[PDB]
RNA sequence: GAGCUGUAAGUAAGCUUUGAUCCAGAGAUUUCCGAAUGGGGAAACCCAGCAUGAGUUAUGUCAUGUUAUCGAUAUGUGAAUACAUAGCAUAUCAGAAGGCACACCCGGAGAACUGAAACAUCUUAGUACCCGGAGGAAGAGAAAGAAAAUCGAUUCCCUUAGUAGCGGCGAGCGAAACGGGAAGAGCCCAAACCAACGUUGGGGUUGAGGACAGAGUUACAAAGGACGACAUUAGACGAAUCAUCUGGAAAGAUGAAUCAAAGAAGGUAAUAAUCCUGUAGUCGAAAAUGUUGUCUCUCUUAUCCUGAGUACGACGGAGCACGUGAAAUUCCGUCGGAAUCUGGGAGGACCAUCUCCUAAGGCUAAAUACUCUCUAGUGACCGAUAGUGAACAGUACCGUGAGGGAAAGGUGAAAAGCACCCCGGAAGGGGAGUGAAAUAGAACCUGAAACCGUGUGCU
RNA sequence: UGAGUAGCGAAAGACGGGUGAGAAUCCCGUCCACCGAUUGACUAAGGUUUCCAGAGGAAGGCUCGUCCGCUCUGGGUUAGUCGGGUCCUAAGCUGAGGCCGACAGGCGUAGGCGAUGGAUAACAGGUUGAUAUUCCUGUACCACCUAUA
RNA sequence: UAUAGGUGCCCGUACCGCAAACCGACACAGGUAGUCAAGAUGAGAAUUCUAAGGUGAGCGAGCGAACUCUCGU
């Protein structure tokens, strides 16, 4: 269940500043809560985790052509660390 | 697969199920830090977990 | 000038939204012609 | 019947009387490409580059392996697989 | 109840209804004793009265 | 049987003759909302109780199962109240719910504009709308019938006939029987009376009968099997043309051939029976659904009664073509209320005679009605302001909402969709190229008129 | 057609410097002016990405535009304590059984839902282009769990 | 009738917000609940000028006729 809760690292500006400051983002199923995000990541990455915040991103609009739509909703976790590190190189 | 998943015996097939899913999921990082380069690796692994689930869930009715 | 249409998500939602049309026969006449003339919108 | 790496003869089109290699098949558009048949002239920007364009498989004729005459082709069940026939002779492509 | 017309001098005819002269009555259903409205017609021509 | 990763390019990475993509049958998976059913709720969300199981020192968190209401079945607890009953728990089941083309059908309920040249009876019309219930059909159906020499269940078609009749005898409404056809089918109970514990089995099913003294899962009783055959759901084979001319291209023209149980139809660079897909014809099924057969299979070989709160009557209504009429016939409400084969009903008030029939229990295929669908086809039907509102949409847009509701098809045979040079920030142009053609350059076939410009022969 | 006509939606701008193919209209600067019980600041409803950065100038902007609430690409919303739920009830709505009604349905008991009210534990500072009582720093508080007590 | 260690979920959080982003078909002189409430003057949240802060209003340049409008004598 683990390797669904978690889908994919965010590699953005401000997630690169967080890893600086040893804080990870990834974007999780939008069904979960934070429990389960941090107890994925230990699982999954073999690390401890202090904290995790979450958020929810509405649809976003967006176009080709003729076609308007919405973008997927999201919901990210940034995960802060206590002992260990995460490696996505 | 499924004639060689077949002659899997039923705990080897659960393990098969779970180191697909882990590699799967290695997959899926690697492509969102752009370094994965081999994107059909992907479709394969997802497939041989459907292959694998359908072996499984074939064994169980055929047994009840 | 103060006009008619002063919109309201709950009001919105409570007398036009898909639980009020259920709640009622006519309201469920209502959804059966929307479904049947093929909307792609049934309710609030 | 026209099949990738048959030698065809043309019998429409520009290059009527012409003979080539298929080089390529095109089902869903039932076009073939054959060598040297039907040059495009087409410009590319990275000059003019000289490439075949597809033509309808119905504008080209297999050959016939005895008589060299084009020839429609015919099936037959030689050791349960299908094989094709030339239908001016009657031997195996 | 069934429906008709009342007719006037005119023949002018208006809806109405004829009710059946229903009675509550305390009758043994399935063993055990309730008031029900049960017609009077049906009452002469014998539920059974408990 | 060689390509393939939808539309759909575009790359990227791959799959596929060790048989992929694709097609058909059968299976597996099938998030959440929705009758929605653990509780709640502003649909697609929030919050839980039990049991089981990961996990954690432990809590938090997580996974599976289960928990609506009314119903059935059977075990308890059990009021006022003695007994009981109601009620309350449990256990098992899964019966109902909602949806539709709900078009056609049956039932409940039921307008008005309108016509009558006004209008109230009447008409519109038992129509529209609403509500309930179902089926592939429904309804009706086995004479208390039609009739007046006799026929023999029901339904539907023709005709009878715009007749008989009804009608402020106005406007209008309007049969049926006979005759001709489609189709065709008949049955089961209640009761007399027997034998077992009033309830069960036997008895019986009618115009006089009864008591007494080979047929079938289409009604007539209901479950299976064995096998065959046929059909549908993928497919396969399938005859016969070459040359020259004009052309960018030949199927056109000309010449000379060929096939035909195949000269239907599409496509192919212009108009093809012989180039392609096909057509006539013929073949084909692992699997699943259907139809239909033989064997099997079972089931079977006038003493008494004959439908009672009924028939019928009065009043008030309704349905009958029929408006209360001389109104028979059928139904509803209220109230009254028979007879018992020496019986009862009908033959258009009613009486008598005669004739026909035997109500107050039930079942019953077919000929009939309809088309959102599916398969195969058709048209002196449309051809983009037409034809669906919709050839690219119940979308955009409008409205709080019910709801209203568009516009918009065409390069070219083939993208060969204009390398490169020049002015220009770009847009756009001029060349050069592709193309048969670019005033076919995508706002792309043809390119009318209004309208807007440039030049000028006469004025 | 009217016709290059009416209009271009309350008001104070000027100059220097810059950018640029192009500047009254964009950026920077100085001076000037206007609001200031507000043209300032913060909550709520409502809207729903309009927010930020880089790039762009066809169309939108009543002129222009190098600019923008417009176009392209990529980003941005962090909570035990804030507001709401896992608490409470009001009006009202709904309602097991139940009462009533041609049908459809109407009403209603227990109960339930329902804030605009009641209850309820966190503050100050720092930080980004875009979040902050949410991140970070310092110092707390509340509920629950386990161990010593 | 105390200390100690540990755990703490879901939804919202961007931005506009007396408006160019809400209701008014508009980048519309209109409408839109509550809160904060500086100095001089003053009874005052009146008046005038200012503070904090914000703004110069999405067509301009001339001319300085009739006429119209808004102002002063
Ligand atoms: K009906
Ligand atoms: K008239
Ligand atoms: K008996
Ligand atoms: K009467
Ligand atoms: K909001
Ligand atoms: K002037
Ligand atoms: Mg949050
Ligand atoms: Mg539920
Ligand atoms: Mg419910
Ligand atoms: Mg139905
Ligand atoms: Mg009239
Ligand atoms: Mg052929
Ligand atoms: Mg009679
Ligand atoms: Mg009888
Ligand atoms: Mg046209
Ligand atoms: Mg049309
Ligand atoms: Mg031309
Ligand atoms: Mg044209
Ligand atoms: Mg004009
Ligand atoms: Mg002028
Ligand atoms: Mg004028
Ligand atoms: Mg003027
Ligand atoms: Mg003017
Ligand atoms: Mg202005
Ligand atoms: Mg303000
Ligand atoms: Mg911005
Ligand atoms: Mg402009
Ligand atoms: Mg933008
Ligand atoms: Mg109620
Ligand atoms: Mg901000
Ligand atoms: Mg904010
Ligand atoms: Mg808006
Ligand atoms: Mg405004
Ligand atoms: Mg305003
Ligand atoms: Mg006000
Ligand atoms: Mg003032
Ligand atoms: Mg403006």
């Amino acid at each position: 269940e683990a390797r669904d809760i978690l889908k994919r690292p965010v590699i953005t500006e401000k997630s690169s500043e967080a890893m600086a400051e040893d804080k990870y983002t990834f974007d999780v199923d939008t069904r979960v809560n934070k429990t389960q995000v941090k107890m994925a990541v230990e699982e999954i990455f073999n690390v401890k985790v202090a904290s995790v915040n979450i958020m929810n991103y509405k649809p976003k609009k967006k176009r080709m052509g003729r076609y308007q739509g919405y973008t997927n909703k999201r919901r990210k976790a940034i995960v802060t660390l206590k002992e260990g590190s995460i490696d996505l190189f | 697969k499924a004639k060689e998943i077949r002659d899997l015996t039923t705990s080897e097939i659960e393990e098969q199920i779970k180191s697909s899913k882990e590699e799967l999921f290695n997959l899926r990082f690697q492509l969102a830090t752009g370094q994965l380069e081999e994107t059909a690796r992907i479709r394969t692994v997802r497939k041989t977990i459907a292959r694998l689930k359908t072996v499984a869930r074939e064994r169980e009715i055929e047994q009840s | 000038v103060k006009r008619t249409y002063q919109p309201n998500k709950r009001k919105h939602s409570k007398v036009h939204g898909f639980r009020k049309r259920m709640s009622t026969k006519n309201g469920r006449k209502v959804l059966a012609r929307r479904r049947r003339k093929g909307r792609k919108v049934l309710s609030a | 019947h026209i099949k990738k790496g048959d030698n065809v003869k043309v019998i429409a089109g520009k290059d009527k009387g012409k003979e080539g290699k298929v080089i390529a098949t095109l089902p869903k558009k039932d076009r073939v490409v054959v060598e040297g048949v039907n040059i495009m002239k087409k410009h590319q920007k990275p000059g003019i580059l000289e490439t075949e364009a597809a033509i309808h498989v119905s504008n080209v004729q297999l050959l016939d392996p005895k008589t060299n005459e084009p020839t429609r082709v015919g099936y037959k069940f030689v050791d349960g697989k299908k094989v094709r026939i030339a239908k001016k002779s009657g031997e195996e492509i | 109840a069934s429906t008709g017309n009342r007719r006037s001098h005119a023949l002018n005819s208006t809806k109405r209804r004829w009710n059946a002269n229903l009675q509550k009555v305390r009758i043994l259903v399935d063993g055990k004793p309730k008031k029900v409205w049960v017609s009077a017609r049906a009452l002469k021509s014998g539920v059974t009265r408990v």
